[PDB]
């Protein structure tokens, strides 16, 4: 009549957070790019033909990017798959033989590269081979008359060249969840990260995210909505990595106007080293043209998202990076297979107050990189034949602030930070892993039998 | 054990610069923020700057921008540091110092001075 | 009306416990890298079969919604049937049961069906 | 430095001491990020307390300080001749400012 | 009396059909080296599933107690019921079935529920 009992239901809308293993899915088509392991697509499940979305009526739910422990899972996953695209290719520790160098076969107009001859063990163990290559000033180092050099990993590490078959363009992947877990998605547009969301939504898997190797500029990513949302885990500690999400994208049409020669060298048997041959005649430099007009408008798209952080009438300043490595002072991103570190000196430079052309960004080039900060494991990128070009939508920024400077006069803002679990997290902000608890108790007036 | 090996006395002259070292030999380099700290003979100390050794994110107070240039060597594991526009007041010793909560994934802070070196004494006229 | 999956989270308990035959359809259906999905599905059925046993080692035997003969003790957020069952949402009702759901099932197999289905035995052997 | 620390403090073995550390509406009174240190005369300096009053693993719990209102202070219980040293105050403020310093000695 | 998991391993079968549920808890209990546990919890369901399928086809469906309709044809270990349920434990009597436990079950699933679930739609066509 009133003595309420316990009643058992199943399939309830209840959850708590818990970390466990997610897994991959990258279409039924990306498994057909060949090239021997483009990233990780191997036995991953193909992706469903139609992904739909559900908006949770009345749900007010907490979201974050910081202690969202998928920010650690994805970095550890992208780390060990890098070896799997490497271990059946060509290692090159004997390339620590000395090269006799000189400024290149040029008509001056300068060098930054050299014409370096050296001896090497070929297919036959007894036969030695004469061959010279061309390297950038970052791939080698002089050791302590003309100048002679060594490869740069030699005073620290071993090194392995990847297969030139393996291509390296960012290809999308969906992150997955099985029977018991899911991934949340707060469909707020004006979303400053912290708090319950008014119209919480959900997804079973994420959208398509590309693991773009980039510091400073985010590329091939995801846009913002309404106002260019400014995001950060912590805006007070100037040691933290701050991530901006653009709304209006910018065209980067990078170019390496040097028809490059790929000289394959036999030093195996079977294996091969890939040297740099002649560049045809004229001598030009790798840049990265950027629409001057698009930058100036997008500056206001975020600077007017800074007057909402200090003053309805105020002032904002910029200056180039405070210093450090190329990965924190220069926009690094993959272009062709070789790498481009682009000069951020000429961008962070203006001064804001109250009431058709293009600049270009100088870019250095690197082929041997010690990425992941693994002292012991450097690599060599087999050079790209021909002129290199890469169009992409500019998407975000990894940057820092200064300290107090003069308290509230204004503040200088520079690029830096770098860390690779926060380049990833620039595309992990709107998700959080949850464990689903399906059993639910209620008190209804019914009771069972004996 | 760990250590912060510092250079011996490196006396230098005004209008120039000087190099002071903190060799690392026992702990993880990249993930551990490190500060340079200055101590004058019998006076108050000045916080100089710091670095994010993972690719070297350095910062200064506006006090010395244009003067100071500060960095490290990744695989040789050490901190160099220089301060330009020397004046005789700069006669002092120096100390490298680390922060508390450092790791791999989730960061913070900017505090908790634990580490100190050997006191590299330079002298300026 | 066949809306979708779990729209009734900030909605009432009955409208939630309405579609008792929707959420149980797509959960099984039918080198390295091929291992992270492999370690996900075998720990996604050990827990599922832990449930398949519990609906059998009690008296329910079948599947879906079974009621119980347990004191919903008054300390557990007592409103009327109509202020709990005919009023609240699993966003606003599950916010009140959580802190003491561990005491309810310190019994759901202990002093009942363990001794209860054995009361069936000392009976049906003499 | 930006925190007024007094001139001197001296005593007899066994006593205890208090040292004030005052600023304005910005420094010690403005923020809860302080710390105090010890310098025995001529080696590597050492931290004793961080953040108002939380000791790090190892410091003998005769030392304890705090931050109240605007004047940070400290207290060392049962002075030994081991405690005869120089002492400071830290506080992250905008960047980092410091306390002037105060030495403890045996009378 | 409640003396824990497997606490009644060798007492009278009447006192041994008590704890039928505690032994129904740890049949599911929830690079390299992770292989050491992934191939272990795989064999937890294997000790459960074998009986989930057997009891399901039978008149058991659910677990715990389950009567069956098989005559213990006296050619088997014919004994007095007191010489089964009163003077023996689980071990002392599952010893006796072993001579014929490979013969008993050409019936429970093969002669009972093969035929006693197809007169449920020659009868149920009314």
């Amino acid at each position: 009549a009133e003595n309420l009992w316990v009643t058992v239901y199943y399939g309830v809308p209840v959850w708590k957070d818990a970390e466990t293993t997610l897994f991959c899915a990258s279409d039924a088509k990306a498994y057909e790019t060949e090239k021997h392991n483009v990233w990780a697509t191997h036995a991953c499940v193909p992706t469903d033909p139609n992904p739909q979305e559900i908006h949770l009526e009345n749900v007010t739910e907490e979201f974050n990017m910081w202690k969202n422990n998928m920010v650690e899972q994805m970095h550890t996953d992208i780390i060990s798959l890098w070896d799997q695209s490497l271990k059946p290719c060509v290692k090159l520790t004997p390339l620590c033989v000395t090269l006799q160098c000189t400024n290149v076969t040029n008509n001056i107009t300068d060098g930054e590269l050299k014409n370096c001859s050296f001896n090497m063990t070929t297919e036959l163990r007894d036969k030695k081979q004469k061959v010279y290559s061309l390297f950038y000033r970052l791939d080698v180092v002089q050791i302590n008359s003309n100048k002679e050099y060594r490869l740069i990993n030699c005073n620290t590490s071993a090194i392995t060249q990847a297969c030139p078959k393996v291509s390296f363009e960012p290809i999308p992947i969906h992150y997955c969840a099985p029977a018991g877990f899911a991934i949340l998605k707060c469909k707020d547009k004006k979303f400053n990260g912290t708090g319950p969301c008014p119209s919480v939504s959900t997804v079973q898997c994420t959208h398509g995210i590309k693991p773009v190797v980039s510091t400073q500029l985010l590329l091939n990513g995801s846009l913002a909505e309404e106002e260019v949302m400014i995001r950060s885990e912590n805006i007070t500690n100037n040691a933290k990595n701050i991530l901006v999400q653009f709304n209006t994208p910018v065209q980067i049409n990078c170019t390496r106007p040097n028809n490059n020669t790929r000289k394959s060298i036999r030093i195996g048997p079977g294996q091969a080293f890939y040297a740099t041959g002649d560049i045809i005649g004229d001598i030009r430099q790798a840049h990265c043209n950027v629409s001057k007009a698009t930058w100036n408008e997008t500056l206001g798209k975020v600077v007017k998202q800074l007057r909402k952080h200090f003053g309805n009438n105020t002032i904002i300043r910029f200056a180039n990076s405070s210093g450090g490595d190329l990965e924190v002072t220069t926009h690094s991103f993959n272009c062709g297979g070789e790498f481009f570190y682009c000069n951020t000196s000429g961008l962070f430079n203006s001064t804001w107050i109250s009431n058709n052309d293009s600049i270009t960004l100088p870019c250095r080039i690197k082929q041997i990189i010690n990425m992941w900060q693994r002292i012991g494991q450097a690599m060599y990128a087999p050079p790209i034949q021909g002129v290199i070009r890469c169009v992409s939508n500019i998407t975000g920024l990894i940057l820092t602030r200064d300290g107090g400077s003069t308290n509230s006069t204004t503040e200088t803002f520079r690029p830096g930070g770098g860390d690779m679990r926060d380049n990833w997290r620039s595309e992990l902000y709107k998700y959080k892993v949850v464990k689903i608890e399906p059993l639910g108790v209620a008190p209804t007036r019914c009771k069972r039998r004996v | 054990e760990v250590q912060l090996v510092e250079s011996g006395a490196q006396v230098k002259k005004p209008g120039a610069s000087v190099t002071v070292s903190c060799t690392a030999s026992g702990y993880k380099f990249t993930g551990y923020h490190m500060h340079w700290v200055r101590q004058a003979p019998g006076r108050g100390l000045e916080w100089m700057g710091w670095i994010n050794p993972f690719r070297g994110a350095v910062k200064y107070p506006q006090n010395f921008r244009g003067r100071v240039s500060m960095t490290r060597d990744t695989s040789m594991e050490i901190f160099y540091m220089e301060l330009s526009r020397l004046t005789s007041d700069d006669t002092a010793v120096y100390y490298c110092a680390r922060e508390m909560f450092d790791s791999s994934a989730d960061w913070s802070p900017w505090r908790g001075m634990v580490a100190w070196g050997q006191g590299t004494l330079v002298t300026v006229s | 009306v066949f809306l979708g999956f779990l729209g009734a989270a900030g909605s009432t308990m009955g409208a939630a416990s309405m579609t008792l035959t929707v959420q149980a359809r797509n959960l099984l259906s039918g080198t390295v890298w091929g291992i992270k999905q492999l370690q996900a599905r075998v720990l996604a059925v050990e827990r599922y079969l832990r449930d398949q046993q519990l609906l059998g080692i009690w008296g329910c035997s079948g599947k879906l919604i079974c009621c119980t003969n347990v004191p919903w003790n008054s300390s557990w957020s007592n409103r009327n049937l109509s202020e709990i069952w005919d009023n609240m949402t699993w966003l606003q009702w599950d916010k009140e049961i959580s802190n003491y759901t561990q005491i309810i099932y310190g019994l759901l197999e202990e002093s009942q069906n363990q001794q209860e289905k054995n009361e069936q035995d000392l009976l049906a052997l003499d | 430095s930006a925190l007024t620390q007094p001139a001197s403090v001296s005593g007899s073995p066994g006593q205890s001491i208090t040292i004030s550390c005052a600023g304005s509406s910005r420094d010690v009174g403005g923020f809860d990020l302080v710390s105090w240190y010890q310098q025995h005369p001529g080696k590597a300096p050492k931290l004793i307390i961080y953040e108002v009053n939380k000791r790090p693993s190892g410091i003998s719990s005769r030392f304890s300080a705090s931050k109240s209102g605007n004047t940070a202070s400290l207290t060392i219980s049962g002075l030994q001749e081991e405690d005869e040293a120089h002492y400071y105050c830290y506080s992250y403020a905008d960047g980092v400012a410091f306390g002037g310093g105060t030495k403890l000695t045996v009378l």
